């Protein structure tokens, strides 16, 4: 989507190699707006947002309100034509499907992980959205550790280092006896 | 009438004494905990949770 909206200024990236350049632009410049309409209005009047970036050959480019419009797709998947609701509302729906007595704990211990949750300013936008959706009494807290990108791998290391887990591996003789369909069995 | 009043009061007083004896007897079971706080400004553990 960023590669598609950059074409509104004149920069055309098409080759599968230039997708990497657009990815670098997204990583280094884009950020999630706290309030979308106010940012759209501000970027359309002033010019305090236009940040420039140097391509791998020169010819610097200037990104205007494409900065916070690219990652806004997360909270409004209608931008890329997807029907579903944003990541701010699928979390609330996932909570509401849970039982009525563990919703407070889930509200208080919302965890973020994965690479794409590294946008500057997402841990505040998501908290604001959920606080808008959730009942006013519950406390909404969003855990955003600085080591977000490698969180899954750190957890994997911790799990593999446990003594209690040492007998859950799928030993080779077990695979030889039941075939590849062993993974769906007790050894999950 | 005096005898009837005396016997009724004697029975009532005996029952009340039987109750009140144990009422005063084991009344310390009310001792429990209050769970105060100290702000725990001295916890500096490490990230090694493997026991869960």
């Amino acid at each position: 989507y960023l590669m598609k909206i950059l074409t509104e200024r004149g920069y055309s990236f098409v080759t599968t190699a230039e997708r990497e350049i657009v990815r670098d632009i997204k990583e280094k410049l884009c950020y999630v707006a706290l309030d979308f309409e106010n940012e759209m209005a501000t970027a359309a009047s002033s010019s305090s947002l236009e940040k420039s970036y140097e391509l791998p050959d020169g010819q610097v480019i200037t990104i205007g309100n494409e900065r916070f419009r690219c990652p806004e797709t997360l909270f409004q998947p209608s931008f890329i034509g997807m029907e579903s609701a944003g990541i701010h509302e699928t979390t609330y729906n996932s909570i509401m499907k849970c039982d009525i007595d563990i919703r407070k704990d889930l509200y208080a211990n919302n965890v973020l992980s994965g690479g794409t949750t590294m946008y500057p300013g997402i841990a505040d936008r998501m908290q604001k959205e959920i606080t808008a959706l959730a009942p006013s009494t519950m406390k909404i807290k969003i855990i955003a550790p600085p080591e977000r990108k490698y969180s899954v791998w750190i957890g994997g290391s911790i799990l593999a280092s446990l003594s209690t887990f040492q007998q859950m591996w799928i030993s080779k003789q077990e695979y030889d006896e039941a075939g590849p369909s062993i993974v769906h069995r007790k050894c999950f | 009438l005096g005898t009837r009043a005396k016997e009724s009061l004697d029975l009532r007083a005996h029952l009340k004494q039987v109750k009140k004896e144990d009422i005063e007897k084991e009344n310390r079971e009310v001792g429990d905990w209050r769970k105060n706080i100290d702000a725990l400004s001295g916890m500096e553990g490490r990230k090694k949770k493997f026991e869960g």
